[PDB]
């Protein structure tokens, strides 16, 4: 859980 | 709240 | 989110959006595993109402989105209707999401854990961008 | 109402800092953040605020309440997910 | 309600109270026949919430009340959570409730009726008498 | 919170009047009611507003929002029935 | 509907 | 609203 497939870009 |  | 910027597709799988049968967007939630997603208490949730994973642009009629029905709606028994305390309700879903890499789910704290005062985090959602 | 999904990071306030806003609304099971320049706002209710820990995305609060007009300059307000974890897990585990 | 006033016992029949499975009183609600209740779609009413008729004092065990099922919870579809427009909701009782002189039901006006500013009306309830 | 079931009786207001308190949060399908030295507060959401039309009490607003500590010089806002009675007709006529 | 069993004294 |  909580690992994104498609990482956040901030 | 706000609303009752 | 007012000041928010637009996310990149995809990147908070665990978002859902919780609409009425009209098609209304009234509140988000967030997908803590294949058969639950928890939102808050206030929101009013009924069986009627639909859960869409896997949606960045509510305008788009192409994106290969899950509409979820809801099976049983678990308002939080210590919910404060008067304070807005405890404000939390899981939905069970009737249909099991389908994970993939734009719907998957969000790790829960233990009980036991702590978030410094000054922690930076985020915060996702179509909310309005100014009132 | 935005058509596409928006992000903000924002600072987490402690509960006695976030009493000096809101006063005696702010409960024990609840936890504030933002007053940075950014504000969650209507329909944003039941989502996320999710902070890093170990290198995944935890879930730390859900949108609740704040500001009328979403003022930038005060901090919003989140069920504290800690406080509430365990009636999540007696709940799944039922059901 | 502030600065209100003590009813006369069972003066307002189907004035109902809406409590959730703690006990605990978080709105109130109107029979509008002996299987509907009417109240506002922000309660967030469920089915595990509970209606109670014929009650006056919440703090009496010695009241002849009637704790009644809610079988379906319907929402106005045009209800409105960001502006809080269009707040009602129905409720459709499993069990029906049983009118006497202390449980009984309100008029609803026709679309048609008008209430002209100035009019003095009622309103009742167990809210808080101060904040 | 009172044990006991409360009453009060209150003026209802114009919407244009209300909108001077309220500005543009006042809806079509709202009636204020009040600002007269009596105020709905928390915990009677969802109650009956109700006026003796021919006779018989009638239901004309269901207790919604208004002052968050309930100020008895504001005006309370409900929900109006009117505007909402034609939905309350085809729900009942279909289940 | 509206006429209560026990009148209201206001 | 006040709530979101």
């Amino acid at each position: 859980c909580g690992v994104p497939a498609i990482q956040p870009v901030l | 709240p706000g609303a009752y | 989110i007012v000041n928010g910027e637009e996310a990149v597709p995809g990147s908070w799988p665990w978002q859902v959006s919780l609409q009425d049968k009209t098609g209304f967007h009234f509140c988000g939630g967030s997908l803590i595993n294949e058969n639950w997603v928890v939102t808050a208490a206030h929101c009013g949730v009924t069986t009627s109402d639909v859960v869409v994973a896997g949606e960045f642009d509510q305008g788009s009629s192409s994106e290969k989105i899950q509409k979820l029905k809801i099976a049983k709606v678990f308002k939080n028994s210590k919910y404060n209707s008067l304070t807005i305390n405890n404000d939390i309700t899981l939905l069970k879903l009737s249909t099991a999401a389908s994970f993939s890499q734009t719907v998957s789910a969000v790790c829960l704290p233990s009980a036991s854990d702590d978030f410094a005062a000054g922690t930076t985090c985020v915060t996702t959602g179509w909310g309005l961008t100014r009132y | 109402t935005p058509d596409r999904l928006q992000q903000a990071s924002l600072p987490l306030l402690s509960n006695t800092n976030c009493k000096k806003y809101w006063g005696t609304k702010i409960k024990d099971a609840m936890i504030c953040a933002g007053a940075s320049g950014v504000s969650s706002c209507m329909g944003d209710s039941g989502g996320p605020l999710v902070c890093k820990k170990n290198g995944a995305w935890t879930l730390v609060g859900i949108v609740s309440w704040g500001s009328s007009t979403c003022s930038t300059s005060t901090p919003g307000v989140y069920a504290r997910v800690t406080a509430l974890v365990n009636w999540v897990q007696q709940t799944l585990a039922a059901n």
